[PDB]
């Protein structure tokens, strides 16, 4: 290979820096944002898929059935629950396996003390 | 790379005279006034150092801005600068709201937009430099990898 | 083959998770705070739901970056 021209920039390392900064920053304000905006869809969605008893009026046989009919549908949900929660646990695994691919295919002296033997007193700066 | 180019900017004229002091130490006698593996080799042998000469190859590889296989002052301070951020999964969670339309790469719209959402004065410069500065194989984006090191040491 | 075994592993672990219903003994007042018990029961499973749909996307989209990181470094 032979040499080339070295990379230059209109704007300052410094610059760069400071833009990156902040950056960061913002992009830390907008992950707070979606939790808070996630926290808000989780209540509305609870709401509609918990729906609120209505016991007022109900009687005791009424309330056998009624505890009878909840029971079910606790086994349901769970049941629904373990769904999601097994395409999660195989999302692992594969993120698991990725990782370790991704991992793959991408596989002294401090200037202070070298300053001071070099250039002893001459050194102060530095 | 940035963090230590920021770091030579703002190194004082006395401290840039003391480092010019020991580089005419290290270029002493070399053909082009410049440092090889040869030069960098006895200084560091002199220092009481013992490099493989894959050692002092990488040595100046790392710092090799125009591919000459040696080291002129300017990267010889950011050579010093070195000799003296955040975590992987968070900048992952990061990543994610830089890529506003999901497909694992920002673009330069997307990072015009974060850039503007900073409050700061946001020139055409600005954007351009940036994404330059964090697009290594030239495809216009940073894709996830790039952007880890575009931001290695950013608080 | 893997379903079959997939399927009894489901069954078993809904099995080991389900708690007997006894409220033969209750009055009305009582039976007004089970329903209420299993009502919040019914609201944790589907709060926990939603919680893994929330995870299911992002882990797409995190699997949707590592599969271009591989190929792009292939
Ligand atoms: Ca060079
Ligand atoms: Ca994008
Ligand atoms: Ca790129």
């Amino acid at each position: 290979t032979e040499p080339h021209a070295k990379k230059k920039s209109k704007i300052s390392a410094s610059r760069k820096l400071q833009l990156k900064t902040l950056l960061l920053q913002i992009a830390k304000q907008e992950l707070e944002r979606e939790a808070e905006e996630r926290r808000g869809e989780k209540g509305r969605a609870l709401s509609t898929r918990a729906q609120p008893l209505e016991l007022a009026g109900l009687g005791f046989a009424e309330l056998q059935d009624l505890a009878r009919q909840l029971h079910a549908r606790v086994d349901k949900v769970d049941e629904e629950r373990y769904d999601i929660e097994a395409k999660v646990t195989k999302n692992i695994t594969e993120i698991a396996d990725l990782t370790q691919k991704i991992f793959d295919l991408r596989g002294r002296i401090s200037a202070d003390a070298m300053m001071q033997a070099l250039l002893g007193a001459r050194a102060k700066e530095s | 790379d940035d963090i230590y180019k920021a770091a030579v900017e703002q190194l004082t004229e006395e401290q840039k005279n003391e480092f010019k002091a020991a580089f005419d130490i290290f270029v002493l006698g070399a053909e082009d006034g410049s440092i090889s593996t040869k030069e960098l080799g006895k200084v560091m042998r002199m220092l009481g150092q013992n490099p493989t000469p894959e050692e002092l190859q990488e040595m100046i590889d790392e710092v090799d801005e125009d591919g000459s296989g040696t080291v002129d002052f300017d990267e010889f301070l950011v050579m010093m600068v070195r000799s003296m951020g955040k975590s992987e999964e968070e900048l992952s969670d990061l990543f994610r709201m830089f890529d506003k339309n999901a497909d694992g790469y920002i673009d330069l719209e997307e990072l015009k937009i974060m850039l503007q959402a900073t409050g700061e004065t946001i020139t055409e410069d600005d954007i351009e430099e940036l994404m330059k500065d964090g697009d290594k194989n030239n495809d216009g984006r940073i894709d996830y990898d790039e952007f880890l090191e575009f931001m290695k040491g950013v608080e | 083959g893997k379903r079959q075994t997939e399927r009894e592993k489901k069954k078993k672990i809904l099995a080991e998770r389900r708690k007997v219903l006894a409220i033969d003994h209750l009055n009305e007042d009582q039976l007004r705070e089970k329903a209420k018990e299993l009502w919040q029961t019914i609201y944790n499973l589907e709060a926990e739901k939603f919680d893994l749909q929330e995870k299911f996307k992002q882990q797409k989209y995190e699997i949707n970056v590592l599969r271009n990181r591989i190929n792009d470094n292939q």
